[PDB]
């Protein structure tokens, strides 16, 4: 009803939407907080650090801090274990091989917005971004 | 002169060099004032700084209430004795040397001034005007 | 505090037997956090103050009571720590002899006589507070150096108190017949090395702020320049960054006297850099610099600093004497976590005395405040207020 | 130390007074005194007493 | 030890909206953090209340207030000793009161908001003082006790018993037209009814006041000066012992105000007690035997001093400081430019300004005559004289508002004009109106000093002009005339409705801009001091009011002042200390000597 479209912009690790971006936030439009603290008190508590996107919605007298996104994120998703580190473990450089099909099984999902010859382009693409897969596929 | 002295002052004969003692002519408890400095006076090897009518000096109280003795304070010369000369042509003089203890701004410590007061001082220091009887 | 003993029995791996002498009300508060209910203390008083009844009659003595602890009456402002208890009743006669068993008895502590704590629950947190100091509140920040021409005292203030930590001292130059017989310069050179080593070790030389360098004569100034000479030699940037921990003072007397000559006399001190208002003043500046240009990079008050911390924007923490020593105990735990918590997110720390203009400004602000490294807007929301 | 000031008064537990027969004032009270002390007497355990509790 | 101190908080409800702030006052205060009482919320009227007992004096709340609704001050317990009355929580409170004395006239002088008006009511029996407390159901008894140690104690016993019923000449000048019509019907009716005194009194009183023309007119119809005088007539005519006048100089012209002063003084001769409040020092000096000074911040508080002499009280007033109280009541001292002080320039601009020929304007009941004069550029001309002389008419003609019966003045020039009597007739709010005239004038620092910060227009910005006040509106109007660029600016009677500080802000305003901008200005005035500061030349008007009048060409300050003051026959020697005009009595040797010299006033100039 009294609604519109997204904004696609985070900023941060700090939850509660950026931090207090759970509160200015009606200020030309017409919303207030429909996770914009409770599914954002599930934003970074969900995917702590690094950022990803936030796509605040404006759907019905209430925003929506939408913490959708894609790769980078889904890239290091190339793994199977990462027992945290607390803080300051000397960078904890997680880089070491992966599975085969780096591509139509890990970029056919990130295709579309990439341009030109699919694989040759995109499928190739994702590869380089593996700076954290540090050791390349094998 | 200096602070709180609204007005300029035409030169008048210097009557009182450092070391001179004038009568204290207020009701502050001070009996006399011993001049140790003149404000705004200049420098020449061997010259004593010396005050005149309506000059602000720096004095100590040689005779007077002990709460006033043993310290240096500002005073203002109100009567002279060394004769001086005004721009109406007159050479005039008082019977005594005398001034009144005062603050850097120029406020009297006391509330009366006993005896006369020369106009050139009255004209210079308003709170002195206030407390003056016969002027000149 | 002065700890006479402290031993670890063979029959008890855990607890301890501590004989100790509290020296000031900061050391009363230390005792407090060590002593548990059901621990034992043997102290002295002065009981024998009987009936009449058969005989006169009393006797006198100086009778020492082994009391088991049951309760405490603790008043920090009043400099009053008191332990209530029952006699342990040393039926063995070795202790408690001359006291009449079956009768409660109290200990108002004094700074005069030491006492023994037979402890059950001697933990690592108490041990810190017994051998590093125990001001989790921090009042001080000072060290001094008096030198005459022949005697020196390196003095020093505490980790907790106006309580000396280390009375150093060298061979000081004494104005000899010749040009000041070269032994002067080498021996003075030694002292700097001796004082730098002691302060490095004793402290975490990031806890003290002040060295006052005090002399009758040019000695102090000579020594300052000598400090920073040797500083450039070693490329000792712990010293070279920091023209603000040494402050150069003259005095007549220079034994332990000299310090109180320097301080309390308006020659060399006032509210300029003595360095126990140092960074205390500098950060409380910057705190209002930010807060009055409504920038969101300074925040204030027990409610508001804890929230400015939840957002994890804060660097220089502003804490007080008043809100601590005004009356309240417990409360200062909360703020101590809150300093670490905040630093675990960013920052140093400044405790200001409220006995002064600056501490009073911050006290009108609940005695707790911050400067942030970065703006974090609307820290007063989530938590509800202004 | 100031510390203690008023320790005991502030730590004695309140107990409110009780509600009791009003005592007469004046001449009547003297009367009560004279009858209590002299007329129907009371005890004389050994000699006499003017208030014990259990004896 | 340390001296004693207090905290007092006064909050303006007009300025406060708790919704926007939130009850932020409570949240921010450090006392309430602890669990204390300093700020309590009143659920009813929905206002913040600050208790003076619990408040710290921190001032944290003041800064946090978004508007500037709260004010906390720290006093040495100067106010606490004196408490007479208070309007309510966090409102104006009055301190001390003026002594009344029989057979004499006691003056009162102060800046607006001091409680001079309030004080009259208390003495009048109209209002009963609460004593900064509950006192309400007629507790006159308590008031005498509060007054003990003061001479007012006797008066309060008299008032309660109702032996004496004081007659009051109402203060608010704007309010009166609405209240009375006719008095019922026409001023004449009022004077006949009220006349307890002599039949001579009806005629005599009217003659001296120059009421002859005005009798037939109705009260509502009356102009400001006329309106004032009828009230004065009734206060002589009445039979009583105590005659209270509250601001009798308001709206009146220079000649008339002096006349009012003499007549009022006549009461003292019959040994009747008189009390008076004045904004004008010339008037105040003449009337009074004794004078009180009322000081303190406007609308916050105002204390009355101990009774003083006429000469003495005036002298202390001008210093801006009072010793016992030890308060510098006025931030800056008043000074007048010597004329030595002024800048020296060759003036003409384009060779002189415009010039006007002889002019005449005849209504058919009044005739104005004007003598050809010249105006020059970057100059200032004062216009003086009594009202009804056509001072107003002349300015209008130059404005082009009025067409001359004869003569013509068609200038090329752009003119800005400010009218004399200001009554609102503009729809819109204050900010909107001033912004249309010019924004950017609003930006200047000069305008911050004089208008915006003193009054606090920010709060006025939303308010309607109909809803507004008199003096506040006046400063705004003067400023607005200055808002737009013009070769020549015209202002008519800027002193109305303004107290001492307010007028003097205006004096600085006209002189500084004109000098700087190099433009010319004509200012009409009754106030002696204002004319002196601003002007370089003057036009004096003469003739008989409400009949005919005449104007003169501009002439130097010395020349013009002698003519004007010669018409009055009061010399204002000089006081050596204050440099103030000192009035001279009629037939005298010292005053006689001056008449032969031609010196009505003195300044820091050469002269005998
Ligand atoms: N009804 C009221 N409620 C609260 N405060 C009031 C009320 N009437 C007057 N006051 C206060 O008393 C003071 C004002 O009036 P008074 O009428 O006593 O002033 P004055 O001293 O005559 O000043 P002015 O020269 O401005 O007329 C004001 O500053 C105002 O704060
Ligand atoms: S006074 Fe100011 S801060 Fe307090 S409620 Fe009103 S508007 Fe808000
Ligand atoms: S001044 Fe301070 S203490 Fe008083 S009401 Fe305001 S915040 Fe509370």
């Amino acid at each position: 009803p009294n609604e519109v479209k997204y904004l696609y912009l985070r900023a941060v690790g700090g939850e509660v939407g950026a931090s207090a971006a759970l509160a200015p936030k009606i200020g030309p439009l017409g919303l207030s907080p429909k996770k914009v603290g409770e599914d954002i008190a599930k934003a970074t508590k969900e995917f702590k650090g690094i950022k990803v996107t936030v796509q605040l919605k404006i759907q019905n007298r209430q925003a929506a801090a939408s913490v959708v996104p894609s790769a980078s994120s889904l890239v290091i998703t190339a793994l199977k274990e990462p027992p945290r580190d607390r803080k300051k473990d000397k960078n904890v450089k997680h880089s070491g091989n992966i599975q085969l099909d780096e591509i139509i099984e890990i970029a056919r999902q990130m295709r579309d917005k990439s341009f030109g010859r699919t694989l040759a382009s995109v499928t190739k693409e994702i590869l380089g971004t593996a700076q954290s897969v540090g050791c390349r596929v094998d | 002169s200096g602070n709180g002295a609204q007005g300029t002052k035409f030169r008048i004969s210097l009557g009182l060099p450092v070391g001179a003692i004038m009568n204290c002519a207020d009701n502050s408890g001070a009996r006399n004032l011993y001049i140790i400095a003149v404000k705004g006076s200049g420098s020449r090897l061997n010259r004593l700084p010396a005050a005149s009518l309506g000059d602000m000096v720096m004095a100590t109280v040689k005779k007077g209430k002990p709460e006033l003795r043993k310290k240096v304070m500002p005073a203002i010369v109100v009567r002279q004795a060394k004769s001086w000369r005004r721009r109406d042509g007159v050479f005039l003089y008082f019977e005594d040397n005398a001034g009144v203890i005062a603050n850097p701004k120029g406020e009297m410590k006391g509330s009366a001034i006993t005896g006369p007061v020369g106009k050139e001082c009255a004209d210079l220091w308003p709170r002195v005007a206030s407390n003056s009887g016969v002027v000149v | 505090m002065k700890v006479i003993s402290l031993k670890k029995d063979s029959f008890n791996k855990g607890g301890a037997v501590i004989t100790l002498l509290p020296e000031d009300k900061e050391d009363l508060f230390t005792v407090y956090q060590i002593v548990d209910k059901d621990d034992e203390l043997i102290f002295k008083k002065k009981f024998t103050s009987k009936l009449d009844e058969a005989g006169k009659k009393k006797s006198t003595d100086l009778v020492k009571l082994k009391i088991k602890v049951i309760s405490e009456d603790f008043d920090m402002k009043d400099e009053y720590l008191k332990y209530k208890g029952v006699t342990v009743t040393d039926e063995s006669g070795a202790s408690n002899v001359d006291i009449p068993v079956g009768k409660y008895l109290s200990f108002t502590l004094d700074y005069v006589y030491p006492f023994t704590i037979i402890k059950q629950n001697f933990n690592k947190f108490m041990q810190k507070l017994l051998n590093e100091a125990c001001n989790i509140e921090y009042k001080s920040d000072t060290a001094a150096v008096v030198l005459q021409e022949g005697i020196a005292h390196v003095c020093l203030v505490t980790s907790s108190s106006t309580i000396l930590k280390q009375k150093i001292e060298y061979s000081m130059p004494k104005k000899k017949r010749t040009t000041d017989v070269l032994k002067f310069d080498e021996k003075t050179e030694k002292f700097y090395k001796a004082i730098y080593s002691a302060m490095k070790k004793d402290l975490n030389f990031d806890k003290l702020k002040t060295i006052i360098l005090c002399s009758p004569g040019f000695y102090a100034k000579i020594l300052m320049d000598k400090i920073f000479q040797y500083a450039e030699e070693e490329h000792n940037k712990k010293i070279l960054d920091n023209k603000g921990m040494f402050f150069i003072a003259h005095c007549s007397t220079g034994y332990l006297q000299g310090i109180n000559e320097v301080l309390k006399n308006p020659l060399y001190a006032s509210k300029l850099q003595d360095t126990k208002y140092s960074k205390e003043i500098m950060v409380m500046d910057e705190f209002l610099l930010h807060l009055n240009k409504d920038d969101d990079k300074a925040w204030y008050g027990e409610k508001e600093v804890v929230k400015a911390a939840e957002y994890g924007a804060i660097s220089y923490l502003l804490l007080t004497d008043k809100v601590l020593h005004s009356d309240n105990i417990a409360q200062r735990e909360e703020y101590l976590k809150l300093m670490d918590s905040v630093e675990s997110n960013g920052g140093k720390a400044l405790v200001l005395s409220t006995l002064h203009s600056l501490g009073e400004e911050l006290d009108q602000l609940t005695g707790i405040a911050c400067i942030l490294k970065y703006p974090l807007p609307d820290l007063d929301e989530d938590d509800g207020e202004e | 130390s100031l510390a203690r000031a008023g320790k005991v008064k502030s730590q004695t537990p309140k107990v409110e007074k009780t509600e009791k027969p009003k005592k007469p004032k004046g001449r009547a009270y003297k009367r009560l005194l004279y009858t209590r002390r002299f007329v129907n007497v009371t005890l004389v355990n050994g000699k006499r007493r003017m208030n014990p509790g259990p004896s | 030890m340390s001296d004693k101190n207090s905290r007092i908080a006064i909050v303006s409800a007009d300025k406060c909206k708790p919704k926007k702030c939130r009850q932020e006052c409570k949240r921010s205060c450090p006392v309430v953090k602890t669990g204390k009482l300093c700020i309590e919320v009143t659920p009813t009227s929905k206002i913040a209340f600050i208790s003076e007992i619990l408040c710290i004096g921190c001032g944290i709340c003041v800064k946090k207030c978004p508007f500037d609704a709260i004010q906390i001050i720290n006093l040495p317990t100067n106010l606490e000793a004196h408490v007479t009355h208070r309007y309510s929580a966090n409102s104006f409170k009055l301190h001390r009161l003026p002594t009344p004395r029989p057979g004499q006239v006691l003056g009162l002088v102060g800046t607006n908001g001091i409680g001079k008006s309030t004080a009259l009511k208390i003495l009048a029996g109209k209002q009963k003082p609460n004593l900064g407390r509950f006192d309400d159901p007629p507790e006159w008894q308590e008031i005498i006790k509060y007054f003990r140690g003061s001479e007012l104690q006797n008066y309060f016993t008299k008032m309660l018993e109702d032996d004496i019923k004081a007659i009051i000449k109402p203060q608010y000048v704007d309010n009166i037209p609405r209240a009375i019509k006719g008095p019922v019907q026409k001023v004449g009716e009022l004077l006949k009814l009220r006349m307890e005194k002599s039949p001579e009194d009806v005629k005599r009183y009217i003659k001296i006041l120059q009421l002859e023309n005005v009798l037939k007119r109705d009260i509502e119809k009356l102009s400001g000066g006329e309106l004032q005088r009828f009230a004065i007539g009734m206060s002589c005519v009445q039979e009583a012992d105590v005659y209270m006048f509250d601001e009798p100089s308001s709206y009146l012209d220079v000649k008339q105000r002096l006349n009012a002063a003499q007549i009022i003084r006549s009461l003292l001769a019959p040994t009747k007690y008189v009390i008076c409040v004045e904004h004008d020092l010339s008037v105040l000096d003449y009337l009074s035997d004794f004078v009180c000074i009322i000081y303190g911040v406007p609308s916050v508080y105002g204390v009355v001093t101990l009774p003083a002499s006429v000469r003495e009280g005036i002298n202390i007033f001008l210093d801006g400081h009072i010793p016992a109280e030890n308060l510098r009541f006025r931030t800056e001292a008043l000074q007048f430019r010597i004329a030595d002080a002024t800048e020296d320039l060759q003036n003409d601009s384009a060779s002189r300004a415009f010039s006007y020929p002889s002019l005449k304007k005849t209504q058919g009941d009044f005739v104005l005559n004007v003598e050809e004069g010249e105006f020059s550029d970057s100059e200032i001309l004062v216009m003086m004289g009594e009202n009804g002389t056509g001072k107003t008419t002349l300015i209008k003609l130059l404005a082009g508002a009025l067409k001359p019966d004869e003569g013509q003045d068609i200038p090329k020039l752009n003119v800005s004009m400010k009218p004399q009597k200001i009554a609102p007739k503009f729809p819109g709010t204050v900010r909107q109106l001033f912004f249309k005239k010019i924004r950017g004038q609003f930006l200047n620092p000069q305008f911050q000093t004089d208008v915006v910060k003193p009054l606090r227009i920010d709060d006025i910005i939303d308010q309607e002009v109909q809803h507004l006040s008199g003096g506040e509106l006046q400063r705004v109007a003067i400023v607005l005339a200055l808002g737009i660029p013009a070769d020549i600016y015209l202002i008519d009677e800027p002193s109305a409705y303004l107290d001492s500080e307010q007028r003097i802000i205006c004096s600085k305003v006209i002189r500084r801009f004109i000098l700087h901008n190099k433009k010319t200005a004509f200012i009409v005035e009754h106030d002696f001091i204002m004319a002196t500061y601003l002007a370089d030349k003057v036009i004096v008007f003469e003739g008989i009011p409400s009949k005919n009048a005449h104007a003169r060409a501009p002439e130097s300050l010395l020349t013009g002042c002698n003519r004007f003051l010669k018409n009055l026959n009061v010399t204002f020697r000089r006081d050596p200390n204050s440099f103030r005009p000192r009035i001279n009595k009629l037939d005298s040797q010292m005053d006689k000597e001056q008449k032969s010299s031609g010196n009505y006033f003195f300044l820091d100039n050469t002269g005998i």
